[PDB]
């Protein structure tokens, strides 16, 4: 569980220091939620069967909802598809 | 940035530590780091495993969990309609 | 029966011709007619206020949840309302919000829990940027998606460690462990203020409050609202830590101080958004009891009602002001409404008597708000937690009288010739009238509370 | 105090929490 | 009855906590401004603010065992007479108007006199003392 | 939602022991749910290892 | 039968066709003054709470008849002075305030008839859920009253009352939380009965005195009081009942009582003392000070600082000095706010001193009532309101010698008031103003000669309601 | 003398309109860097802030709870 | 740009008879009770600090002969 707290603390630290790049920082806080899963997934093992796994393919599929609104709004950081602006 | 990053990084690896068992001492902030020392795990037989299965289980647990999966097909449903209303600009 | 509402009016907005604007009117129909006929099972609720679970994971605690959704219907039934009578086509999505804070008062189990404050969560950050053509809502929606995106893994790495300590899930499998392994405690206590996101905790504080400014009026009653009760209805439903173990009540200590401090603001929505946070951190208190629930059931709604009232009231404060902000926004600045009083001053009353209400003067409301509140402090022990929830009921006074007198004063040049704009007016005179006679019926529910 | 506004222009004042300088006095497309 | 507390124990393990605190905290306050540079110059932003919070403890706490050693048995009227002295650290940070200190000595007094513990427990049915046992009704 | 576990052996020794009421007694179910706690971490077992590994270092 | 007031609220709704709405909102107190009398007939003897009325209807909405009587229990008991003296006074604000209506509006009527019938529920209340959900109840009203109708900054006057008597009230929350979470009961005309033992009977009488403090009030906050009294809105309740609002020695003496059998570790070291250098300094602070309006409320703080040490005296003697300095003060008092506001605030519109000296020379019959009255509020030979601050100091000397040694300097002080205020007030050159007008109105003199007739009729000192110790005594 | 007191009562009441009014313009200069473009890192930070203090004050509670100062500097700010 | 709807705003008018107003304005007088009834500036001087002490101490004496007096024999 080293393997996951390790990319865990350093996806945050990373979007805490992250005075450049908004996308950046925007997948660093996607790869939080797979350094969830390294732990999640050893924990799982660790133990037995079906368990925790379950929880891993819940977040695997809704991580994938959260990338999608996450694009799907970045895209609305501005005007739409593009104007005159300043 | 070091300023703070090293204090983080600090904090963080004793939340790691925080992780461990139970004891209420940070005895338990080293004994997560030497776990690998004293140990490696036994693997043992098959007794009475009939049939092959890995992810088979999952959807068996997903059929007994059907719920979180009939919820997070509203999820989706979030996800596809979500981009449509905020980007198509209908007129 | 909101599933199948919502799968219904969604092919009712596909092969529509945009006119959009009466597909609230049934849906607001729709849902009243719904709680009308779906009352009755408040019959077969409660003998003792037996649980009834879904499938292992789900749980309809019937005294408590069971009242919980029909607030949440009943202040969208408001809502839908508000809509009706400058809008997209958005409220499947409303819907769907709602489908997640009811499964949140629902969760059992923190798989439903995390899927559901998940969709919840996206439904908030879709809300936010519904009406694109702003700057306000640009930058207020990516900011609203990026900070719950950090508390979204705070929650899941903390139900992560607590799946890593117990190879369960439910809290149903904690049943009074008192061995007490103090990573439980810590797991507990993180699990905790990875739900309290919503509120604003004073180190968490102000990233909410440019949000709710940079919103538009019709969409900030809507979020300012909805999770406020919803995370916290989960979390006094499960009460997680008996006590803080000093943790939480320095996170209230510092709210309720550190926000209320926040007294200066000429901005409105910063001014009510402040209201709304402190007053989300009142009921932050009783989530440090155990087996206390009757004041938190009834201050959400003898709270919430109020919330809705003053937000409608200043919604019907467009009409008098000679001056209006950005197309989204009316009425941002408290010096716009100055001389409200020489208008229509049936409002300024329905305004006064629901500021009075959130300073608690006895005979509506904080008599019986802030009473169950002291009461269940008391009860337990937190003596100066007392003393500094007066401070900050005090305080936070000064700046909810703030708006009356602003409100009153006098106006330069307006008094009368117009038209007129109601049929909506039943519902803030409906709000109003049942913020100032709860004191009729004050002893009715402290009966069917005590049964159920 | 007190401070009001019925007139902004040359917008983004930094020295503020929230200043006087609104989103949409007027828009471009 | 009570014990008479290790005031260099608690004085010195406090200052540490205090400097430790001045480290992670008032270090950490480098965010609020665009004078950047990162470690030289962080202290020349935030001299003011490490020793306000140093000099907190070796104000509070050396304050109270000392106090602990004057009126003992470990009261809270030792906090209303700690604090105060930790209003003297607050002089310290304004040393404009000594009217002025004296004032916020007294406040952070009064500040003192109520933060004993707070999330007490192990109060069931709280405040109700009982009287001496012969079948007693007016408590719990 | 428990699949077919290599600690579930432990559910029912401590589940029987919640059977009847003796989490009101508070501490009936303290060797039982220890034991799935050893079951789940091997912590006693580690400091055995740990112990006899130790008395192995000085030989 | 039920619905034979409801018919008479037709009447009031057609009665809207003369625009006035206030000669209607006086004929009602007007009524209510004899519907008062008639119950007056009834409290014999046997000293317990005669009428009853529960009136938050455990079983029902309005009505009481029930088993579980879960409600607010409204009623009279030897409250009922009070309550005789307040409906006699109910009219004689709005009558002493009926030409100056200053035309905003007049729902001004209404919300000084609304605080006239709620304070009167306050008198009738019983429990300490129902005691406070009147005792504040009023604050929004007092607040309108101040906010709009206002002469000075009403902007600085409303929000004191907000703060403080909001302050102290909400502190009274944790007392009556506490104690309605041990007793979980709050029955308090049924409730002199209690194991409470002390330690944990202190810090409730903490609780409770500190709001008590603030009401009427003591060195810690009484500046509270003159700026409500310098910004003083529309002669009638302008004072007038936020001057009977602070008969919340109703409230230190309905309470304080039934569960404070054990109160003498904290009664003389503190009220006796906070009392005292009141009724010194407080009294003192009226030298300087120029508003006509401002050196009349601390003579209000004098007067109940008086009476709250006649309250703790643990005598009989001292409870009724206290009791009839409670009517006393509020049969003088009012008729001297109603002087300063009604015919010599509308006659000038300000209320300094230093241009405003020089009268007996064009308003003769004025001075005339200005010095008898000023005269009842200085102590006064005869029952203007002597026997009240003379029995108060029998209690009060009674309990303690040495502080009430100090406290007959009361006398002093009260003499400063007015004879500093009096003779530069009537000496004869009147040079800055114009030679206003008539003194007495013909209704004025009215509401003027009722109060002047209401304090010196009490000379026969009439305790005929009062059981005076029935509950106010210590072994 | 005595009325010069007195105003020294409103000592105790104007700095409530006036202490807090500087309390007001000190929690809203807090974290008003940028504030409104870049809000992002401000609150970035700050939840770093947040979990970082919190988590050391668990820490600092369960050695020694008498060291209640880390509040008392927290109540500087405001 | 959409703002600010036809309902006509007329001018309001508190209404009385004209009061003759038989006084004077005596600006200086007026100047001196406008600085009386405002105590903001009260900056708590070297005189300041002998009168809230005299305040105290008359508190302090008067305690010290009432609660080591409360019993007269
Ligand atoms: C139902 C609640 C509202 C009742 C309204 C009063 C019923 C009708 C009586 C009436 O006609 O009062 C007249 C007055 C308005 O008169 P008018 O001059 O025509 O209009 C204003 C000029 N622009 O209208 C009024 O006087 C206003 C009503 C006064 C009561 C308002 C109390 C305000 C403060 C709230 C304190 C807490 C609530 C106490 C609960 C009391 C419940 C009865």
């Amino acid at each position: 569980m080293f393997i996951g707290t390790i990319i865990l603390v350093l996806s945050f630290l990373g979007f805490v220091f992250n005075r450049r790049n908004i996308i950046l920082a925007f997948i660093c806080l996607e790869t939080m939620l797979l350094g969830i899963n390294l732990i999640l997934l050893r924990n799982s093992v660790l133990f037995d069967d079906i368990s925790g796994s379950l929880f891993a393919i819940v977040i695997i599929i809704l991580a994938g909802v959260e990338s999608a609104i996450g694009l799907s709004l970045l895209v609305s950081y501005y005007r739409l598809r593009g104007v005159i602006n300043s | 940035l070091p300023l703070v990053l090293i204090s983080l990084i600090v904090l963080t690896i004793s939340g790691l530590m925080i992780y461990s068992n139970d004891s209420i001492l940070i005895n338990k902030l080293l004994e997560a780091f030497g776990n690998d020392y004293n140990t490696i795990i036994t693997q043992d037989w098959f007794n009475i495993e009939n049939t092959t299965l890995l992810t088979t289980i999952g959807n068996v647990l997903l059929t007994n969990n059907a719920f979180i999966l009939l919820v997070l097909a509203i999820v989706l449903l979030l996800g596809i309609i979500g981009p449509i209303s905020i980007t198509m600009k209908h007129k | 029966m909101l599933i199948l509402a919502i799968i219904s009016l969604i092919t009712f907005v596909s092969m529509s011709k945009l006119s959009d604007n009466r597909a609230i009117i049934r849906l607001i129909n729709i849902y009243l007619i719904l709680v009308l006929v779906l009352d009755s099972f408040l019959y077969l609720l409660f003998l003792n206020n037996q649980t009834y679970t879904v499938m292992g994971e789900l749980l309809i605690f019937n005294s408590f949840t069971f009242y919980i959704d029909m607030l949440i219907y009943f202040i969208m039934i408001v809502i839908s309302s508000l809509y009706g009578y400058p809008k997209k086509e958005l409220i499947i999505l409303f819907l769907i919000n709602i489908l997640g804070a009811l499964l949140i008062v629902h969760s059992n189990d923190f798989i439903t829990l995390f899927v559901a404050i998940e969709l919840q969560s996206y439904s908030i950050y879709l809300i936010t940027a519904i009406y694109n053509s702003s700057y306000k809502a640009s930058k207020a929606s990516m900011l609203y998606f990026f900070m719950g995106g950090i508390l979204s893994i705070l929650i899941a790495y903390s139900i992560n460690t607590y799946y890593s300590v117990l190879n369960s899930y439910t809290l149903h499998s904690l049943d009074s462990l008192i061995i007490n392994t103090l990573d439980l405690n810590l797991i507990l206590i993180a699990l905790s203020l990875g739900l309290l996101f919503k509120i604003g905790i004073a180190p968490l504080h102000k990233w909410l409050i440019s949000i709710y400014e940079n919103t538009p009026i019709l969409i900030t009653i809507y979020i300012s609202l909805i999770p406020k009760i919803s995370i916290l209805s989960y979390l006094v439903l499960s009460n997680i830590s008996i006590n803080s173990l000093v943790i939480s009540i320095l996170a209230i200590l510092t709210l309720l101080v550190g926000s209320v401090g926040g007294l200066l603001q000429i901005k409105i929505k910063r001014l009510l958004a402040f209201s709304g946070l402190t007053n989300a951190g009142y009921m932050m208190l009783l989530l440090l009891l155990n087996n206390n629930e009757f004041s938190y059931l009834y201050y959400i709604t003898q709270y919430s009602i109020s919330h809705l009232a003053i937000f409608m009231i200043i919604i019907f404060s467009i009409y008098y002001i000679n001056y209006i902000n950005n197309q989204y926004n009316p009425i941002i600045y408290v010096n716009q409404l100055k001389g409200l009083i020489h208008d229509n001053a049936y409002l300024v009353l329905s305004m006064a008597i629901v500021v009075f209400s959130f300073i608690g003067i006895p005979p509506l409301l904080g008599f019986f708000g802030k009473l169950n509140i002291l009461m269940s402090i008391l009860n337990n022990g937190y003596y100066f937690i007392s003393i500094v929830l007066i401070v900050a009921s005090l305080i936070s006074a000064l700046y909810y009288l703030y708006l009356l007198n602003v409100s009153i004063q006098d106006k330069n040049n307006i008094l009368i010739n117009s038209n007129e704009t109601v049929s909506s007016v039943l519902s803030y005179i409906l709000s109003s009238l049942i913020i100032l006679i709860t004191f009729g019926f004050i002893y009715n529910s402290l009966i069917i509370d005590i049964f159920n | 105090d007190l401070l009001f506004r019925t007139s902004h222009m040359v917008e983004d004042l930094e020295t503020y929490d929230e200043d006087s300088p609104i989103n949409t006095s007027d828009a471009n497309t | 009855h009570f014990h008479p507390y290790n005031t260099l124990g608690l004085a010195t393990q406090s200052a540490m906590v205090g400097l430790g605190a001045g480290v992670v905290a008032a270090a950490a306050r480098n965010s609020l401004a665009t004078g950047p540079r990162n470690i030289l110059t962080t202290f020349s932003k935030s001299g003011g603010v490490v020793t306000i919070f140093t000099g907190a403890s070796i104000a509070y706490v050396f304050t109270y065992c000392s106090a602990a050693n004057l009126r003992e048995r470990k009261d809270g009227w030792n906090h209303m007479w700690a604090g105060a002295a930790t209003g003297a650290v607050l002089g310290a940070r304004t040393k404009l108007v000594p009217a002025f200190i004296g004032w916020t000595v007294l406040c952070g007094a009064a500040c003192g006199l109520f933060g004993w513990t707070g999330a007490r427990f192990n109060a069931d049915r709280k405040a109700s003392l009982e009287q001496s046992p012969k079948g007693f009704v007016q408590e719990d | 939602t428990g699949g077919r576990n290599r600690c579930f052996s432990e559910w029912q020794s401590f589940m029987h022991c919640t059977a009847k009421t003796d989490a009101k007694s508070r501490a009936q179910c303290l060797p039982n749910f220890e034991d799935y706690m050893e079951c789940l971490h091997h912590t006693k077992e580690k400091a055995r290892l740990r112990e006899i590994e130790s008395v192995l270092k000085q030989k | 039968l039920l619905s034979s007031l409801y018919l008479f609220n037709r009447i009031l709704a057609w009665q809207g066709n003369v625009k006035h709405f206030y000669l209607f909102a006086s004929n009602l107190l007007l009524l209510f003054i004899v519907v008062l009398y008639i119950n007056f007939n009834t409290f014999s003897n046997s000293f317990q709470f005669n009428f009853e009325l529960f009136n938050s209807l455990n079983p029902f909405g309005l009505s009481n008849s029930d088993i579980s009587n879960g409600l607010l229990f409204g009623i009279d008991g030897l409250s009922l002075t009070f309550i005789l003296l307040t409906v006699l006074l109910i009219p004689l604000t709005l009558l002493g305030n009926w030409y100056n209506i200053n035309f905003n509006s007049n729902l001004y009527y209404t919300l000084v008839l609304a605080i006239g019938l709620v304070i009167l529920l306050n008198f009738w209340a019983l429990d300490y859920i129902s005691f406070y959900i009147l005792f504040e109840a009023t604050l929004p009203l007092l607040f309108i009253l101040i906010h709009i109708y206002g002469s000075s900054d009403s902007e600085r006057a409303s929000f004191y009352v907000l703060m403080f008597t909001l302050s102290g009230s909400l502190f009274m929350l944790l007392s009556i939380v506490v104690i309605s979470i041990v007793l979980n009961t709050t029955n308090f005309i049924n409730h002199n009965l209690f194991v409470l033992s002390l330690d944990l009977q202190t810090i409730i009488w903490l609780g409770l005195f500190i709001a008590i403090m603030v009401k009427t009030p003591l060195f810690p906050i009484h500046v509270w009081l003159p700026v409500v009294h310098s910004e003083s809105p529309l002669a009638g309740s302008m004072i007038l009942a936020g001057l009977i609002l602070k008969l919340a020695l109703y409230a230190i003496l309905r309470l304080l009582l039934p569960l404070l059998c054990e109160a003498q570790i904290l009664y003389t070291p503190m009220i006796y003392i906070i009392s005292l250098l009141t009724i010194i300094l407080t009294s003192l602070a009226t030298l300087r000070q120029i508003d006509l309006k401002v050196i009349i409320a601390y003579s209000s703080i004098s007067h109940m600082g008086i009476a709250i040490l006649g309250v703790c005296s643990n005598t009989s003697l001292g409870i009724y000095g206290s009791i009839v300095l409670g009517v006393a003060h509020g049969f003088v008092s009012p008729a001297l706010f109603l002087i300063v506001g009604g015919i010599l605030y509308d006659r000038y519109h300000i209320r300094i001193v230093n241009y405003y000296k020089g009268l007996t020379t064009y308003m003769p019959q004025l001075a005339t009532y200005i010095i008898i009255l000023s005269f009842a509020n200085i102590g006064t030979p005869l029952t203007g309101n002597f026997t009240g601050e003379f029995l108060s100091l029998q209690g009060g000397f009674i309990r303690n010698p040495i502080i009430g040694g100090i406290s007959c300097i009361s006398v002093l002080l009260a003499a400063i008031y007015q004879l500093k205020l009096t003779n530069k007030l009537t000496g004869g050159i009147s040079s800055i103003y114009m030679h206003r007008t008539n003194d007495v109105t013909i209704r004025e003199k009215f509401i003027m000669n009722i109060l002047i007739i209401s304090t010196l009729i009490i000379g026969i000192c009439p305790q005929i309601m009062y059981n005076l110790l029935y509950w106010t005594v210590n072994n | 003398i005595a009325h010069h007191v007195d105003k020294g009562s409103l000592y105790r009441l104007g700095p409530v309109g006036i202490n807090r009014l500087l309390n007001k313009a000190s929690y809203n200069v807090i974290n008003l860097s940028s504030n409104t473009r870049s809000s992002l890192s401000m609150n970035s930070m700050l939840i770093l802030i947040t979990i970082v203090s919190l988590l050391l004050l668990v820490l600092v509670m369960n050695v020694n709870f008498i060291i209640v100062i880390p509040v008392l500097i927290s109540i500087l700010y405001i | 740009l959409k703002p600010s709807s036809a309902i006509q705003r007329g001018p309001l008018n508190k209404g009385g008879w004209d009061a003759p107003h038989a006084l004077h304005n005596d600006g200086a007088i007026d100047r001196y009770a406008h600085w009386r009834t405002f105590y903001q500036e009260r900056f708590k001087y070297t005189r300041a600090t002998g009168k809230s002490t005299l305040i105290f101490l008359v508190a302090f004496p008067a305690l010290i002969g009432y609660v080591a007096y409360q019993s007269e024999g």
